[PDB]
């Protein structure tokens, strides 16, 4: 299952 | 930083004449990922290559590989033809049945 | 024996369209099993393999929501990055996620991936230890700061040693644990001999004498030469009794 991305770059 | 791909034309089994086979073209080591991948017979363009969903190795340059089911001649021959921004104008490798 | 999960995620911004295009791969155990493309039908996540399609709909209905979330996710930073680099527009550039979780011998974990990169270079990657990061360029030193003070690296050790390891399982439970080993056959033609493996599986080989790299041979398995009668060539492979020799 893919992760999903907190905070941005 | 662009990255020139890197061909490679192979045969999936030992080439003999009258017996299938596949047609490997496998190009690595590229950047940016936009390309444009054909498989010729004979300078023709083959109707429907499979190509595989492109994925990129460890060093992050991209790699994708493109096969075709054949079934090969003696007297043909099987050429690659790539174009990426890494180059000039497209470049072909051609088989080599041999190695 | 080793297992792994993988995800290679891209995006690629272009100076033709407003919104780059965003490709998700994954893979388990170096096997493409699930894909998602945003220039599609319907952008979704597909099984890539026959054995991952008995999943169910509530499976793929969050997984194509959770792509979507990721792609509004790198077309932020992307334009993030442009700042980061003083770069004004017109060009194209790309921005790529590697992530996964290597598993072992009982099913447990061994390290964690969680690394990115700009213009296909090194940017910022999670460390062995998953609460630290390395960032190479100073324009990363920003988000390493603001990532530490987002507690960024705790969201990822969960994954990965959460879902990543658990979803791992279930996937491996359900043409996998096979091995194809290689026929050898060695070209001899001069002017210099030529060992072959062709037709093995997974795709970890290794061939001596008394150079290219292991590819796929376009149907799931994969094909090495080495290059050179006092000489022999040895092969060695996981699927093998002993390791075959051939002069
Ligand atoms: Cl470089």
């Amino acid at each position: 299952k893919a992760v999903y991305n907190x905070a941005t770059m | 930083i662009q990255k020139t791909p890197q061909i490679q034309v192979y045969s999936r089994h030992p080439p003999e004449n009258g017996k299938p086979n596949i047609l490997n073209c496998y190009v690595t080591q590229f950047h940016p990922p936009h390309i444009e991948i054909q498989m010729l017979k004979n300078g023709k363009k083959i109707p429907k290559v499979e190509m595989s969903d492109m994925s990129f190795s460890k060093d992050w340059s991209f790699y994708i590989l493109a096969h075709t089911e054949f079934t090969p001649t003696e007297t043909d021959t099987y050429a690659c033809r790539v174009k990426h921004d890494s180059m000039a104008e497209p470049k072909t490798v051609y088989w080599d049945r041999d190695m | 024996g080793p297992h792994s999960m993988r995800y290679f995620e891209t995006a690629v911004s272009r100076p033709g369209l407003e919104e780059p295009r965003y490709i998700s791969v994954g893979y388990v155990d170096n096997k493409e099993f699930v894909r998602f493309d945003s220039d599609a039908e319907n952008p979704r996540y597909e099984p890539r393999a026959p054995w991952m399609e008995q999943e169910g709909p509530e499976y793929w209905e969050r997984e194509t929501q959770k792509a979507k979330g990721q792609e509004q996710w790198f077309r932020v930073s992307l334009r993030n990055l442009l700042g980061y680099y003083n770069q004004s527009a017109g060009g194209s550039h790309t921005l790529q996620q590697m992530s996964g979780c290597d598993l072992g011998s009982d099913w447990r974990l061994l390290r964690g991936y969680l690394q990115f990169a700009y213009e296909g270079r090194d940017y910022i990657a999670l460390n062995e230890d998953l609460k630290t990061w390395t960032a190479a360029d100073m324009a990363a030193q920003i988000t390493r700061r603001k990532w530490e003070q987002s507690g960024a690296a705790e969201h990822y050790k969960a994954y990965l040693e959460g879902e990543c390891v658990e979803w791992l399982h279930r996937y491996l439970k359900n043409t996998l644990l096979r091995t194809d080993s290689p026929k050898a056959h060695v070209t001899h033609h001069p002017r210099t001999l030529r060992c072959w493996a062709l037709g093995f599986y997974p795709a970890d080989i290794t061939l001596t004498w008394q150079l290219v790299e292991t590819r796929p041979a376009g149907d799931g398995t994969f094909q090495k030469w080495a290059s050179v009668q006092n000489y022999t060539c040895r092969v060695y492979h996981e699927g093998l009794p002993e390791p075959l020799t051939l002069r």
